[PDB]
C-alpha cells in the first residue's frame, strides 16, 4: 500500500534560537503531500536519508540495522532500546537473516571491534539522516492510517560515527505467548516561529504556485495582486555532433602493399601527415595478422587523433618478430631496431614468405650482427664499417677477427615457419602542442529539425532550434552572425543547407491570485509563452499565455491588470 | 583481478544443442582474443575454438568445424559457444579463456595466442539416458 | 594439425629436486609453445609462454627453454605445490591450437 | 617465554616496572576524547571581550527573558546576528547588547 | 595485576571529557616521556 503525508517530516535544521521570524531554510526535508511507501521484512535503499512514521501503543519496532552490506567482514550500526532506555551501539556484527522465560535478542550472533558504545493511539516519528559520517536521528513522540497535522522533531543524538549507509532493515517484536519509510530531498521552505522559538507552520517551496508566491514575499498572508514568483526555461534535448566527409586517405597502401620492404638494418620510416581516416580502417582483413598494439585498443585509438605518426617497415625472421616488443634483446633489438620500453603504438607483422623467398635464395635483405653498442629506441645504423672483435685494427678489409657486420637471410620457401620471412610495419603515434593532423572518425549521427537540441557543427557549439533557413551564404562561408555579433545560422557540412538557430522559448511566470483571504485558486500566466510550448481554461493575450482562467464576452471595471487591455477579476 | 565465468553447461541428448556463455570482468575485453578449451572426464585438454578481439575472425578444431560456432557480445562483455548436432565424444567440462597475447609480435595469425586466464568451466553432458 | 607429444608420460620427484619435463612438436612452431600447471579440480594455469617467458606472479623456479620442434619445462627445486599435471601447448598456426597428453609430476 | 624472577632484593634495573603506553589517533569523525577550558571568570553589565563555546564576540552581558529550547546553546535575532547566548558552565541565557 | 608484556593489555578509551594533563598528577616518580608534544599543547586537542 501506499498513503499520502499531509506535512511531515520537518525538523529543526539546527541549533540557534529564534523569534518571530519567518526565516527560510535549505535541507534535506520529506516533501509535503508525499507519495510514502506502506509496510506490513525485506531489505530496503537508503540513497538520502530516511522518513520513519509508526502508529501503536506497545512497541513493536525493536531497533533498526544500518550499514552498506548488513553483514559481516565489516562494520555496522545497531540501534536497540529494551524496557530501560536506547542502546547505540556501531560494531562488526553477524546479523540472523530473520532477526527478532521472556528471553529475547537473537538478532545478531556477533560484536567484534566495538568503536562506540552508549547505554542508559501514539505516533512516534523519527527522521534519520547520514552527512559527512554523522548519523542523526530527529524524533518525538506525540499522543493521539496517519491523522493531519504539524508537529517539527527535535534532535535526539550526535553521533561521530563516520559509518556509510546504503541499505537498512528493520525489528519487530513477534507472538510467541505498522510501520512507514519515507525519503528526503533537498527542498526549501519557509518556516514559522512563535515567540517560544518552536516553529508552528510551514511553506513547502516547490509545490503550488501560491506556495511560490509565498515563499517569494516571505509571508503567509498574500494580498490581492499579480506576482513574478520565477520563470519559464525550456530544456534541449539530445547532443548531435555534425561533421564533414572524410577528407583525404593516408597513404597506408604504399606501406603495407610495397612491392619491397627495406632490411631491417635500414629499416624503412614514413611519416605520416594530414590525413584523415578512422584508425580501425586496419586489422580489416583480419584474420592472418600479428596484431599487437600495446597499452591501448584500437577500439580507443580509433577516436583519439595525433600530431604525427610514423610508419617504420622492414623484414625479418618469424623468430624474431618477438623482438619487435618493448623491452626485449637480441641481433634485431639490440643492432637493427630498438623500441624503447615506454612504447605508446602498434605491431603488424605477416608472413611473406610467398614474396621474399626463392629457390635460390633470397640474398636481399640483411640484417646487423655484430655492433660496438646496442642501439638507442628508434635509432638506424646504416654503416658498413667492418667490426673489430680482436685488438688488430681492421683498416677496411674482411679476415681475422675482422668481420662485415650486416650478413644476409637467405629466405627459401622451404624453410620451416620461424626462418620464413615477415614483414613488419611499426606504427608510432605522438602528441606535441602542433595541431594534430590524423584522425579516424567523429562519431557518425544523423541530423533532426523542429526541435531544441544540444548541437555541435565542427566547433561550433550552441543551444536551440534548427529550421530551413531563407539566407545565401557566400560559397566560402560557413556560418552567419546577427547584428551584436551572435551566430544566428550555420551551414551542414554534409549537405551544404542553411539553417537558422533560434532560442529555446523562456520568460518569466507571474501567479495571479484573488487574495488568500477570498480564495485559493489561482491562474498562471507565461510571459510571451506560445499556448503550444507551455508543458482546462486556456487564454491567449498578446502578453502570454493564461491558464485557469475562464475568458468572458462581458466587459467590467479592471481590477488586476494582466496587459495589453486584459484584466482579471474574482467574480464569476 | 581477471575473472571468466562460464554458464549454460547441462545434460542434453545426442543429436541435440546446447549454448555456453562466459562472462568476462576485470580486463578490457575488446582489448583481447578469447577460446573455448575442452577436457573430457580424465583426458587431457582440447582448444575447441577462438575468437579475436573485434569478433571480425574465428577458429575451429577440426572435432567441431560446421557443428558449433563461436560468437561474442563486446558491449556486454561475453563470449558463447553455440553448439549443434552434439555427441557423446563431445562430453567435457568447457573453459572459457582469454587469449594472452605472445611476448610481442608473435607473428601468430589472429589475436589467439595460448590462454593466459581460465574460467573454471561448466560440464557438457551428451547421453541417451 | 600439429602433434605435441610430451615425456614422460609420469615424473616421479621428490621435493627440494630438480625436475625436467620435455615436450616435442611435430613440426617447428618457433617460440610459440605455452606451459601450463593443472591441480586436480583447478582450472589450467599459464606458467611459460614465448618457450621461455615466466607468467606474472610464477616463481621463479619454473623456467622453459627450446625452440623449433623441441621445448623443456624445468622445475629447479620442487615444493609441495608443484605436483600436478603439466601441459605444453603450441599456438603456431591458427587454427587448431593443440595441447600435449600432459605429464603428470607425483611425489618419490 | 622465559619468565621474569622478580624478588624485591633485585637491583633497580632487574626490579619490575609497570608501564602505560598512551597513542592518540586521528581519523575522520570527531575527537570523543577531551576537556579543555581555561579561563577566569565571569563579569556582567560590562562592555567585555567574549567567548562562549567557540562564540567570539564584544559586547555588554545582561539577564535575560528569553527561553531557549533544551538542545539550543544560542540564538540569533533578525538579521541573522547572535543576540543571547547560553553560558556553558552555569547554564544560563544573556543578552548581549 | 598488568598483563604480561608478551600478552600486553590494550585498553581502548572513548567517549570521556577531561583536561589532558589530570595525569602526571602525583608527577615526582614519573618517567613520563611522551614525543613531539608536551602534555600542555595535547591538553587543549581532543582525538578519537
Ligand atoms: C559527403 O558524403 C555524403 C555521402 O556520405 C555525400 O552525400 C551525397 O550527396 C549527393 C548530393 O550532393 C547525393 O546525390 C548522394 O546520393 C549523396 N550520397 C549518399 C550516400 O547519400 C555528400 O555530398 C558529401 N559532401 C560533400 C561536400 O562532398
Ligand atoms: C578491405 C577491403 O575491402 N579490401 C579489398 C577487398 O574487399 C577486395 O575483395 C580485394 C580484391 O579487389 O581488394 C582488397
Ligand atoms: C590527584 C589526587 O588528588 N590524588 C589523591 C590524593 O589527593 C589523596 O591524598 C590520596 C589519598 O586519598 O588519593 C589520591
Ligand atoms: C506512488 O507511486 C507509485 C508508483 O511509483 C504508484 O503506484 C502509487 O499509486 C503512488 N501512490 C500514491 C498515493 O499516489
Ligand atoms: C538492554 O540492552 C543492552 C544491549 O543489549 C544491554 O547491554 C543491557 O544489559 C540490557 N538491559 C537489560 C536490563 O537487560
Ligand atoms: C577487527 O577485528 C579483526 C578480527 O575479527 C582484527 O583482525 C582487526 O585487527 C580488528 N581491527 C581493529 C581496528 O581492531
Ligand atoms: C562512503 O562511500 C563512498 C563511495 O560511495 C566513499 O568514497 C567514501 O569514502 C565512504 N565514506 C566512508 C566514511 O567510508
Ligand atoms: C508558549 O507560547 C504560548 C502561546 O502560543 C504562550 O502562551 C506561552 O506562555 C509560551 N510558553 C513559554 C514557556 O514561554
Ligand atoms: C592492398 O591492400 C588492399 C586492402 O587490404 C587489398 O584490397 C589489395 O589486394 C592489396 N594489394 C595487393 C597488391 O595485395
Ligand atoms: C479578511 O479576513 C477578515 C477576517 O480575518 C474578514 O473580516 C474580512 O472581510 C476579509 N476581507 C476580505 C476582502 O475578504
Ligand atoms: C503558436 O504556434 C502556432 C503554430 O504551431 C501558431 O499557429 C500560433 O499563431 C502561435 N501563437 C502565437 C501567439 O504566436
Ligand atoms: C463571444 O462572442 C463571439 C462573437 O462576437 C463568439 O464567437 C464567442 O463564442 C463568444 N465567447 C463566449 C465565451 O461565449
Amino acid at each position: 500500500a501506499y498513503t499520502n503525508s499531509f506535512t511531515r517530516g520537518v525538523y529543526y535544521p539546527d541549533k540557534v534560537f529564534r523569534s518571530s521570524v519567518l526565516h527560510s531554510t535549505q535541507d534535506l526535508f520529506l516533501p509535503f503531500f508525499s507519495n510514502v511507501t506502506w509496510f506490513h521484512n525485506p531489505v530496503l535503499p537508503f540513497n538520502d536519508g530516511v522518513y520513519f512514521a509508526s502508529i501503536e501503543k506497545s512497541n513493536i519496532i525493536r531497533g533498526w540495522i544500518f550499514g552498506t552490506t548488513l553483514d559481516s567482514k565489516t562494520q555496522s550500526l545497531l540501534i536497540v532500546n529494551n524496557a530501560t532506555n536506547v542502546v547505540i551501539k556501531v560494531c562488526e556484527f553477524q546479523f540472523c537473516n530473520d532477526p527478532f522465560m521472556e528471553s529475547e535478542f537473537r538478532v545478531y550472533s556477533s560484536a567484534n571491534n566495538c568503536t562506540f558504545e552508549y547505554v542508559s493511539k501514539n505516533l512516534r516519528e523519527f527522521v534519520f539522516k547520514n552527512i559527512d559520517g554523522y548519523f542523526k536521528i530527529y524524533s518525538k513522540h506525540t499522543p493521539i492510517d496517519l491523522p493531519q497535522g504539524f508537529s517539527a522533531l527535535e534532535p535526539l543524538v550526535d553521533l561521530p560515527i563516520g559509518i556509510n549507509i546504503t541499505r537498512f532493515q528493520t525489528l519487530l517484536a513477534l507472538h510467541r505467548s505498522a510501520y512507514y519509510v519515507g525519503y528526503l530531498q533537498p527542498r526549501t521552505f519557509l518556516l514559522k516561529y512563535n515567540e517560544n522559538g518552536t516553529i508552528t507552520d510551514a511553506v513547502d517551496c516547490a509545490l503550488d504556485p501560491l506556495s511560490e508566491t509565498k515563499c517569494t514575499l516571505k509571508s503567509f498572508t498574500v494580498e490581492k495582486g499579480i506576482y513574478q514568483t520565477s520563470n519559464f526555461r525550456v530544456q534541449p534535448t539530445e547532443s548531435i555532433v555534425r561533421f564533414p566527409n572524410i577528407t583525404n586517405l593516408c597513404p597506408f597502401d604504399e606501406v603495407f602493399n610495397a612491392t619491397r620492404f627495406a632490411s631491417v638494418y635500414a629499416w624503412n620510416r614514413k611519416r605520416i601527415s594530414n590525413c584523415v581516416a578512422d584508425y580501425s580502417v586496419l586489422y580489416n582483413l583480419a584474420p592472418f595478422f600479428t596484431f599487437k598494439c600495446y597499452g591501448v585498443s584500437p577500439t580507443k585509438l580509433n577516436d583519439l587523433c595525433f600530431t604525427n605518426v610514423y610508419a617504420d617497415s622492414f623484414v625479418i625472421r618469424g623468430d624474431e618478430v618477438r623482438q619487435i616488443a618493448p623491452g626485449q634483446t637480441g641481433n634485431i633489438a639490440d643492432y637493427n631496431y630498438k623500441l624503447p620500453d615506454d612504447f605508446t603504438g602498434c605491431v603488424i607483422a605477416w608472413n611473406s614468405n610467398k614474396l621474399d623467398s626463392k629457390v635460390s635464395g633470397n640474398y636481399n635483405y640483411l640484417y646487423r650482427l655484430f655492433r660496438k653498442s646496442n642501439l638507442k629506441p628508434f635509432e638506424r645504423d646504416i654503416s658498413t664499417e667492418i667490426y673489430q672483435a680482436g685488438n688488430k685494427p681492421c683498416n677496411g678489409v674482411a679476415g681475422f677477427n675482422c668481420y662485415f657486420p650486416l650478413r644476409s637471410y637467405s629466405f627459401r620457401p622451404t624453410y620451416g615457419v620461424g626462418h620464413q620471412p615477415y614483414r613488419v610495419v611499426v606504427l608510432s603515434f605522438e602528441l606535441l602542442h602542433a595541431p594534430a593532423t590524423v584522425c579516424g572518425p567523429k562519431k557518425s549521427t544523423n541530423l533532426v529539425k523542429n526541435k531544441c537540441v544540444n548541437f555541435n557543427f565542427n566547433g561550433l557549439k550552441g543551444t536551440g532550434v534548427l529550421t530551413e533557413s531563407n539566407k545565401k551564404f557566400l560559397p566560402f562561408q560557413q556560418f552567419g552572425r546577427d547584428i551584436a555579433d551572435t551566430t544566428d545560422a550555420v551551414r551542414d557540412p554534409q549537405t551544404l543547407e542553411i539553417l537558422d538557430i533560434t532560442p529555446c522559448s523562456f520568460g518569466g511566470v507571474s501567479v495571479i491570485t484573488p487574495g488568500t483571504n477570498t480564495s485559493n485558486q489561482v491562474a498562471v500566466l507565461y510571459q510571451g509563452v506560445n499556448c503550444t510550448e507551455v508543458p482546462s481554461n486556456v487564454f491567449q493575450t498578446r502578453a502570454g499565455c493564461l491558464i485557469g482562467a475562464e475568458y468572458v464576452n462581458n466587459s467590467y471595471e479592471c481590477d488586476i491588470p494582466i496587459g495589453a487591455g486584459i484584466c482579471a477579476s474574482y467574480q464569476t | 583481478e581477471v575473472q571468466l565465468v562460464e554458464s549454460g553447461g547441462g545434460v542434453v541428448r545426442p543429436g541435440g544443442s546446447l549454448r555456453l556463455s562466459c562472462a568476462a570482468s576485470g580486463f578490457t575485453f575488446d582489448d583481447y582474443g578469447m577460446s573455448w578449451v575442452r577436457q573430457a572426464p580424465g583426458k587431457g585438454l582440447e582448444w575447441v575454438s577462438g575468437i579475436n578481439w573485434n569478433g571480425g575472425s574465428t577458429g575451429y578444431a577440426d572435432s567441431v568445424k560446421g557443428r558449433f560456432t563461436i560468437s561474442r557480445d563486446n558491449a556486454k562483455n561475453s563470449l558463447y559457444l553455440q553448439m549443434n548436432s552434439l555427441r557423446a565424444e563431445d562430453t567435457a567440462l568447457y573453459h572459457c579463456a582469454r587469449v594472452g597475447y605472445c611476448g610481442g609480435d608473435c607473428y601468430s595469425l589472429s589475436l589467439a595466442g595460448f590462454p593466459d586466464y581460465w574460467g573454471q568451466g561448466t560440464l557438457v553432458t551428451v547421453s541417451s539416458e | 594439425e600439429i602433434v605435441m607429444t610430451q615425456s614422460p608420460a609420469t615424473l616421479s620427484v621428490s621435493p627440494g629436486e630438480r625436475a625436467t619435463l620435455s615436450c616435442r612438436a611435430s613440426q617447428s612452431v618457433s617460440y610459440n609453445l605455452a606451459w601450463y600447471q593443472q591441480k586436480p579440480g583447478q582450472a589450467p594455469r599459464l606458467l611459460i609462454y614465448d618457450a621461455s617467458t615466466r607468467a606474472t606472479g610464477i616463481p621463479a623456479r619454473f623456467s622453459g627453454s627450446g625452440s623449433g620442434t623441441e621445448f623443456t619445462l624445468t622445475i629447479s627445486s620442487l615444493q609441495s605445490e608443484d605436483f600436478a599435471v603439466y601441459y605444453c601447448q603450441q599456438y603456431n598456426n591458427w587454427p587448431p591450437y593443440t595441447f600435449g597428453q600432459g605429464t603428470k609430476l607425483e611425489i618419490k
